[PDB]
């Protein structure tokens, strides 16, 4: 919890430029910094590194993830999609709140047949995931005709 | 009165039930959620699609018996020609596919016995 500091660290950190060897030591440095800005409610400069890191590295599950999260506080339903719809395919889908976030991002931009998928694949993956049904299937479903 | 009527439900079931209300044998489990059954002309067969995104064919009994087309969404419709094997599927994507169903003979013969395929399960 010494927050402040490990924010100026990483503000020094993301000063030096990437190289070749600790690749995967600055993925996560941009990824602790974007969270310490999302933290502090700094959306811009976040986006910024996240941005820097997804160029860095094509399939980053994280990167992805918070892409989607700040594309949700602006209700970018449609980029919040996309990027939660990557995340979700290079976790292999594995993180069962990824696809409830995502399927919720799909009910939201009135896309219910996708938000349906999403909602299936996460049950099948978890069939004991609560909130889903009601929350995500179930309005999806009601909203078809 | 002997009346069938194929249920597909959004369990992810098909069921058969009698004017009664009684059913006919029991459920067949499904993985997808149905959007569409049918029958043929004579209603030999049945034709069921949905979530999965393809059509099926199944014996009026509900056993599935081969894959008609694979699509790219849902088949939020899966008729069939009235009097013939063509089939029609419609998706959300708004592809319109029209099939031709074609069955092939499965027989063998010995001298002067000759067995076939009778209604797609049945060794005559």
């Amino acid at each position: 919890k010494q927050t402040p500091r490990a924010r100026n660290q990483l503000k020094r950190i993301a000063k030096m430029n990437w190289n070749a060897i600790d690749a995967e030591e600055f993925e996560k440095s941009w990824l602790l910094l974007a969270d310490i800005y999302i933290q502090s409610a700094k959306y811009d400069m976040a986006e910024d590194l996240l941005k820097r890191c997804l160029r860095h590295n094509r399939s980053c599950c994280k990167a992805y993830e918070y892409m989607g999260y700040i594309m949700e506080k602006e209700q970018a339903y449609t980029d919040a999609a996309l990027n939660y719809e990557m995340a979700w395919k290079y976790s292999n889908r594995t993180n069962p709140a990824v696809g409830y976030k995502l399927a919720f991002n799909y009910l939201k931009a009135k896309r219910y047949v996708d938000s349906i998928d999403i909602c299936h694949q996460v049950l099948e993956a978890h069939p004991t995931y609560p909130k889903i049904r009601k929350d995500i299937l179930d309005k999806a479903r009601a909203s078809l005709r | 009165r002997n009346d069938i009527l194929a249920v597909a439900d959004w369990g992810q079931k098909v069921s058969f039930y009698q004017l009664s209300g009684k059913q006919i044998g029991k459920d067949r489990a499904l993985n997808f959620d149905p959007c569409c059954i049918s029958y043929f002309t004579k209603g030999e067969y049945i034709l069921l699609g949905g979530s999965d995104k393809q059509v099926s064919l199944f014996t009026k009994d509900g056993v599935r018996l081969g894959t008609v087309g694979e699509q790219n969404s849902w088949v939020w419709t899966c008729q069939a020609k009235p009097d013939s094997n063509y089939v029609v599927v419609g998706c959300q994507d708004g592809t319109i596919s029209f099939y031709q169903l074609i069955f092939s003979t499965v027989h063998g013969l010995y001298k002067d016995r000759y067995a076939y395929r009778d209604s797609m399960t049945d060794v005559i």
